[PDB]
């Protein structure tokens, strides 16, 4: 709920969460944070251990590699998410012509 | 269905099948003939069977069962 | 002052530009100029 | 209209009871059911009527991009009315305008054949 | 976030005027989408009016 929230602000528009419903189906197999970050992991493999420091490693490129612009620090992660969540629903608006 | 081994450290001796019918990944090595099994998902991808299967041996090897 | 401001590209998407300082404000030879509708 | 499970924050899925004969929304996550209100489940919209009045907001008669008319109001009379077009862009779409009134911020339709209220 | 968009816009407006912020910067507000951009970055094509 906390996801559609940040992706559709208003939830009187019913279309954008009939149009994201395949996304959280499919992303439902996923509910915590150590299996997304290992499963981001998982692909570029270099000859590592998913649950030994690749985590971490994971979690930087996320801070980092992650809109920069916005923020470079870990204090407050939860900006990535909600410009994140505006660029979808950019792309929503984009795709329903309106 | 090509991936690195550790217990004959041979490198392509792995292969993966995935059956999503059952969501079975089965890991099986050409030359030593170790063979791993774990619970699958659809998006599951070999990588992650060579995960788990990497993280089930240290679980045995550590002991903390 | 701010008699003069500076404005952008993006900036000219919402605003009204007037083509001369008192034309829009208030012998066929003269060109013909767009009535004042705003 | 969708809904959530109102105390775990999280969307429903549809399940039918045979014995009840009936439509539950029900997340596997937890144990929560619910009967639906309604009998809505799915809804595509090819062409749709609304999403074109979008974006209007109290302060929106003083914009002065919005290009100004004086037709007089249904309701107070008020010639001075902005008048837009439809906020969806496609290539099928009517060009039917609307004007909204800066006294009382209703906005109508230009057909007059059949009156919109919004 | 605000919620008073128009009060900030027009103080930023102001201000920008006044020459306490320097004139560089673009400020737009759209009603339609209800958004206000800011844009401080060099490269940018400006003309006075
Ligand atoms: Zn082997
Ligand atoms: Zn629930
Ligand atoms: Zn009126």
């Amino acid at each position: 709920g906390e996801i559609l929230e940040h992706i559709c602000y208003d939830v009187n528009d019913w279309q954008m969460l009939e149009m994201l419903k395949p996304c959280v189906e499919d992303g439902f197999v996923i509910q915590d944070r150590e299996t997304a970050l290992d499963f981001i992991g998982r692909r570029g493999t270099a000859l590592g251990i998913k649950k030994e420091k690749r985590i971490q490693y994971a979690k930087d490129i996320l801070q980092k590699e992650f809109l920069p612009h916005i923020t470079q620090l870990e204090g407050f992660e939860s900006r990535k998410a909600f410009f994140l969540g505006y660029m979808i629903n950019r792309l929503l608006l984009c795709a329903l012509d309106r | 269905t090509k991936f690195n081994c550790l217990f004959c450290n041979h490198e392509k001796s792995v292969s993966c099948t995935l059956d999503k019918k059952n969501s079975i990944g089965t890991l099986s090595c050409k030359i030593c003939g170790q063979s791993f099994q774990t619970r699958i998902n659809s998006l599951s991808q070999p990588v992650d069977v060579y995960s788990d299967w990497f993280d089930a041996v240290e679980e045995v090897n550590s002991g903390r069962g | 002052e701010g008699l003069v401001e500076y404005i952008d590209a993006e900036e000219e998407e919402s605003i009204l530009i007037a083509m001369q300082p008192e034309d829009l404000e208030p012998d066929p030879a003269k060109r013909i100029r767009v009535s004042h509708h705003a | 209209t969708f809904r959530f499970c109102r105390d775990c924050n999280n969307m429903l899925y549809p399940r039918e009871d045979k014995e009840n004969n009936r439509l539950l929304f029900e997340c596997r996550t937890c144990s929560y059911v619910e009967e639906a209100g309604s009998p809505l489940v799915y809804r595509h919209e090819l062409i749709t009527n609304i999403g074109e009045t979008a974006g209007v907001v109290q302060d929106i008669g003083s914009d002065p991009t919005l290009p100004r008319s004086d037709r007089e109001c249904p309701k107070c009379h008020s010639r001075e009315n902005v008048f837009f077009q439809s906020q969806q862009r496609r290539k099928d779409t009517s060009m039917v305008l609307f004007f909204v009134c800066l006294s009382c911020s209703h906005i109508f339709t230009s057909d007059q054949k059949n009156k919109r209220t919004q | 976030v605000h919620r008073n968009p128009a009060r900030l816009m027009e103080t930023l407006r102001t201000l920008r005027r006044k020459g306490d912020i320097n004139p560089e910067v673009s400020m737009i507000r759209d009603i339609r989408e209800k958004e206000l951009k800011i844009f401080t970055d060099a490269g940018r094509v400006y003309r006075p009016l």
